[PDB]
């Protein structure tokens, strides 16, 4: 590790039609180390971001004192229209289906390539910008590089509320 | 006494999650303004150990945003079996204060944040009574 | 027999399961967005209204003011794909979870499509989870085109059926009133 | 003054959106309180009240059961073809509805835009005025 100092878990669902290439996605950002953990640039600060790919959602939502999910990493593919199409309806009832209407749905949407045989990119970092989620388009061809950016995104968006929320409490209690 | 204080050997040894900011040890100093903090999801938990195996007569907790708390026992002096002493369904809002007078020995006890209010917690201050 | 209709009830059912396990063409099978069947034995027909997820139609629903959750459902699957089935799981339990009134029931139905993967479905435990969870479950197989009514209608008569409830109800409450 | 709703004063609705045999908008303007009209269905949901003619408007008033968030427009031309916005009303858990107006009206369109549930009933309907 670096110095780490404090280690932060975030249950993040991953959603997406199966033909996304969500394993890839996933996989690669996670593999490239060598669970997916990253350090928030500039802190002794790691997030790990417990990735809930949907036999794993399922799992989780049947559990007992199961909270909810409150970050989302919503992908699609170029090639496909419809793919985006489902992640709007996702989203929406990911928005919904907070127990805690007063926690934002924290989102990234992200435009993908499936390597096998159409999404208006243009209309999708509107919608994105729209519903205020950070956009990040993997599909240009770097399978690889950039991945990490909307993991690191949302590990960043919810390291933030940390500090937020952790202040708020040392207001809270003095003395 | 109060064998939760650090000052009568209490000492936590196996919390779930820390920020070096918010360490357990805050749970012992007596103090009611510094707190051990979760880092995240949940349930959470942390594994209290007093000097000797002790006779509890009341336990207490000063929590912000906890839902769900489970306590448990172990009088052995190796951590190797807990079992179950209660589990209470809390309040809203932003600090909460419990009280158990229960009857056990114990060397250990592990508190569990099965669930919150939000997205995080606080423990403030734990306290163990007996002799 | 029909047009004789006294009664007409719509109801909005999203249609959700994965891109390819065939929902266009359930929907296409059942109709050649608006599906009409009049309930066996009555002169009352139901126009389903069929959000298939992509596209658009369901997310255009969700951010319309005054929009007010799903309360129908038709889970699709494909045999060939485990994973597909896995989805529907999923989908149900957070169609369960986005319900606005949760004092309303979720009602669903479950419908197996007909490649194959490694990890094939096994209609009997699907049958089972299905009934674990008071699900219809219909099985598009026999061929392409007889039974993909039967989910359908069978969803359309469970609502069919609550209206007459709370029909009877509210003529309950105003005798009274 | 009348009760121009009324099915005995001309009272006479026209463009209801969903519509059951059994509890047809007729139901509306009988004066009974037992009788009503029903959704059938999703929601929003409307119909719209024509009054034998262009009327002074004072008193309006519903009677319903299961209505959440109800609207009302007027129409002073003699073909609804232009209506204005009167008023709209968030309704709560048998409910009566009653609003005071001055507005000129030849026909009334009510809007049920949201329910309790899953449908919805209204009763009676009444408007008050001359002219
Ligand atoms: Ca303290
Ligand atoms: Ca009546
Ligand atoms: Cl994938
Ligand atoms: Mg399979």
């Amino acid at each position: 590790p670096i110095d780490i100092t404090a280690t932060l878990r975030c249950k993040v669902a991953v959603v997406g039609e199966a033909t996304v290439g969500k394993s890839a996605l996933i996989s690669m950002f996670t593999s490239k180390g060598s669970v997916a953990p990253v350090t928030i640039p500039d802190t002794t600060v790691s997030v790990e971001l417990f990735l809930l790919d949907t036999s794993d959602l399922y799992k989780e939502q049947i559990s007992q004192y199961w909270n909810g999910v409150y970050y989302a990493i919503l992908v699609f593919d170029v090639s496909s229209m419809e793919s985006f199409e489902s992640c709007k309806a996702w989203f929406e009832l990911l928005k919904s289906a907070r127990p805690d209407r007063e926690r934002p749905l924290r989102a990234v949407l992200v435009a993908n390539k499936t390597d096998l045989p159409q999404v208006r990119l243009d209309m999708a970092q509107d919608w994105a910008t729209t519903n205020t989620l950070d956009f990040f388009d993997v599909s240009a061809n770097p399978p690889g590089k950039d991945a990490d950016a909307p993991f690191l995104s949302i590990a960043t968006t919810f390291y933030r509320n940390y500090e937020d929320k952790v202040a708020a409490f040392q207001d809270a209690c003095r003395n | 006494k109060d064998y939760a204080r650090e000052e009568n050997g209490g000492l936590v040894v196996m919390a779930s999650c820390s920020d070096e900011r918010f360490p357990p040890e805050n749970m012992l100093d007596g103090k009611d303004n510094t707190f051990w903090v979760t880092t995240g999801m949940f349930p959470q938990e942390f594994v209290l150990r007093l000097e000797s195996c002790i006779r509890v007569s009341k336990i207490t907790t000063l929590s912000l945003n906890v839902r769900k708390l489970a306590v448990e026992k172990c009088d052995q002096d190796k951590p190797d079996q807990f079992e179950k002493v209660f589990e209470v369904e809390l309040a809203n809002r932003g600090l909460q204060t419990e009280v158990h007078q229960v009857n056990i020995r114990a060397k250990y006890l592990k508190f569990i944040l099965l669930q919150g209010h939000g997205e995080f917690a606080t423990v403030n201050r734990v306290s163990v009574v007996g002799g």
